[PDB]
């Protein structure tokens, strides 16, 4: 259920349904994301994931995918 | 001169969730006032307060609410209500150079401040701060989370005084109507409610202690007992806006703002002098051709406090002192939002012929006699009314209301 | 309507703790940014800052300074400074109800909020808290603490409006003025400096980071490698009074106050919209017959700012061609007291002829192309100046001030 | 330091007079300009100074100089 929950932060962070969350889809681009809404959604994963993510490897995080690389990349 | 009138009323209070709640409390001489168990938990010896009895969890949009605290969210809400009340559609407000607000609070957030400061000490450090306390805990927030989500063009800043903060807002938009600055000034303030604000009073023996087990009681201005003010949370709201402009659109107008006063004790921090009070009682009413049938005091239940007031009130008045209600002893003392507060609750009393009740005076002061202190529900045709609003630091604001025509 | 002037100024910034040390940091183009332990050590990714290098140990006697947190000490001996520049003594200003303080911060007391709460949460609890944090904390503390020990009677409040704080206070000093109410009134503020309010601008990825090793470097306004603000704290006042009052007295004047503009974006929280500032430098340029000759650009050094400043500056003047300078570069960013400070640092460009130098573009950006910004110091006789301070939110603030005759 | 000039110490400095306004039948109230706030504190920095803990009643008592000596030398 990794993809449903993390549909789910991305769109109550950004105001976004589970369909409109696609691996492609841009925060900024697409799902309507400021920079202030881009540091709390790499708390809010940071959260889920129970990881920390580096401001280097954070600032590369764009799509559903490029953050699905550490949901599952490393977990 | 540009005269200034106001069009539309809006409130979150601890008597009620808009002004036809309110109305019906005021009628009751009903308490606002609680028992408290985060007050008691948090080490505090008053458990009282007048909270907001209404679930704010997802009343505003997630992208506009992100940035606020508490006070703002009070006055966000109150906002709403004071616009719908005047009957502005967006495009009579919105994207409007000459359409402003001056909103703000005593204290910004507490809250906030105490959270972003556990959260960078904790084991996430900056992380867990995330990027919307200073928005939170600034002390402009009321004024910044209004103006941007509701597109105001003009003035836009906050007025902070303590006790008196939003009375001077209020009196601030009128000074931008007088100076042809601006068509309409949407005014007013919040507080929120917390123990991490709440226990700095306590600390100061200012909060009262001897009425936890019987709450509705504790707020007692001029009660020979009182022992304290009960803090509490809210907002308020009017729309303040230039006479011909109000005409020229129909707009309902409750009343004119017909007096401003705004002085300095230059003496006490914590402790009223008195000259203060009665030089801004008079700067009020200077130029006001009919007599005051309604004081609402300051009254915070404090032993300090309420008779330095009555002692000033006689001072200005002499023997033709007004009927007078504290409503604070129903309300509490929602500090930055209670200037605000209290002018609705006074418009109210106007746009409806009623004196609102001073109640739990079991024993009225030694040095409250003599003066017509209103303890029930009293229906009567007013048309000028006055009310009252003190801060530390010895800030002193007035304003006089008076029905048109 | 009644004419304002400057009749008097105090400082006490990261550049100097007076006005004549000021002068000559301006002048040699000289940092005021220093590497700060404290806030790495609290966990922060910016390490420095704009500190005032000063021991005020004993400049404030106990009975005023227990009351106080940092903002209102450096207000404070701003406006003793202030008062003795102008020629005042007490029988003048004390005790007059003509004779007001228009004073601000930003932020109030996060330090003294997060101390209560932590003395309310250990082992002794309300005992630990003391009685002063709220004077300390309130945001209106800035006025409070002034205008009673200064003995002050006229009006008494703070305005807030984040970075705008003190430009606001200031204009609205002169409406106070212009609307006949008072003769006199000291305007401006003051903001601490400290890891409990900087850390959350820095979770906003706000303050500079990739320069901590120079520290001198890294506030850079215009500059395409700028990477956000550096924080800094301070205060300043100046005596705002009206024309014929100075001129009875024989009072020195540095400049009429000839505009002021306030206006609102209506549009983003933390990115400033262009329009609003557009709107709000040509407010305070109406009726202005002479042209702008300096410009202190607000000029924080982000990214997201400094070119939609310059934007705006562009669509305000077209083909003329006011100096522009950022303060900041030398200064940091002293939040709710850097509009007073840079209308001082302006009077002293004004007074003593010459233009401040943005310091530190190393490369110009590309968007800040065919402006007159000025990189050294440089001798001018100027008649016309004017100070842009904007604020999330979307709050702006514009002062023009010219030489008088 | 004795008791009595730890006891003094702190009230001047908490009260901003000079020391030889701190006498032993000077009043906190009538005689140094202490008000409620400075009672407050003034109770809080003995509490502290003295490693001790001043019931509100015994706090209210303790009006004069002499009457914080006596205290603080009764309760070691
Ligand atoms: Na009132
Ligand atoms: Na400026």
């Amino acid at each position: 259920t990794i993809e449903e929950r993390v549909k789910k932060i991305i769109g109550e962070q950004l105001g976004v349904k589970q369909e409109e969350v696609t691996n492609n889809a841009s925060f900024v681009e697409d799902l309507g994301a400021d920079s202030l809404d881009t540091v709390e959604l790499v708390m809010a994963l940071e959260e889920e994931f129970d990881t920390e993510i580096p401001d280097e490897e954070a600032e590369k995080i764009t799509t559903v995918q490029a953050a699905i690389d550490y949901i599952n990349g490393h977990q | 001169m540009k005269r200034a009138v106001i069009t539309g009323l809006g409130i979150v209070s601890s008597i009620g969730n808009n002004q036809q709640e309110v109305l019906a409390s005021l009628r009751e001489g009903r308490s606002g006032i609680t028992f408290s168990q985060e007050l008691k938990d948090s080490g505090m010896r008053s458990h009282v307060w007048g909270n907001v009895k209404l679930d704010t969890t997802g009343l505003i949009d997630r992208k506009v609410v992100r940035f606020m605290s508490d006070a703002s969210i009070y006055a966000f809400l109150s906002m709403e209500q004071a616009i719908a009340d005047a009957g502005l559609s967006p495009e009579a407000y919105q994207n409007n150079p000459r359409v402003g607000l001056i909103a703000g609070s005593g204290g910004g957030s507490p809250r906030f401040q105490v959270f972003g400061a556990d959260a960078m000490r904790g084991p996430r450090g900056l992380k867990a701060v995330g990027p919307y306390v200073v928005t939170k805990a600034m002390a402009s927030g009321v004024s910044a989370c209004l103006a941007t989500p509701f597109k105001i063009h003009g003035v836009n800043y906050s007025i902070s005084s303590a006790c008196a903060t939003s009375a001077h807002c209020i009196g601030n938009a009128v000074e931008q109507i007088q100076l042809g600055k601006q068509d309409i000034v949407f005014a007013g303030g919040g507080e929120e409610l917390c123990w991490e604000m709440a226990c700095e009073f306590d600390a100061m023996g200012a909060l009262s202690t001897k009425y936890n087990d019987t709450p509705e009681k504790a707020s007692r201005t001029y009660d020979a007992h009182r022992d304290g003010f009960v803090i509490a949370g809210g907002g308020g709201m009017v729309v303040v806006e230039e006479l011909e402009h109000a005409l020229a659109r129909g707009a309902h107008i409750y009343a004119e703002i017909v007096g401003y006063g705004a002085t300095s004790d230059g003496a006490d921090m914590v402790a009223p002098s008195g000259e203060g009070a009665v030089r801004c009682m008079k700067m009020a009413m200077h130029g006001v051709d009919t007599p005051i049938d309604y004081l609402n005091s300051h009254g915070t239940s404090t032993p300090v406090g309420d008779v330095k007031e009555l002692a000033a009130i006689r001072e200005v008045f002499g023997d033709k002192s007004p009927a007078i209600s504290a409503t604070k002893a129903m309300t509490g003392h929602s500090l930055g939002a209670a200037g605000v507060q209290e002018a609705i609750y006074s418009l109210l009393m106007l746009e409806h012929g009623f004196i609102a009740p001073s109640i739990n005076i079991e024993e009225l002061d030694e040095q409250a006699a003599g003066l017509n202190i209103v303890t029930e529900t009293t229906d009567r045709e007013l048309t000028t009314v006055m009310s009252n609003s003190f801060g530390f630091g010895g800030t002193n604001a007035t304003l006089v209301m008076r029905k048109l025509k």
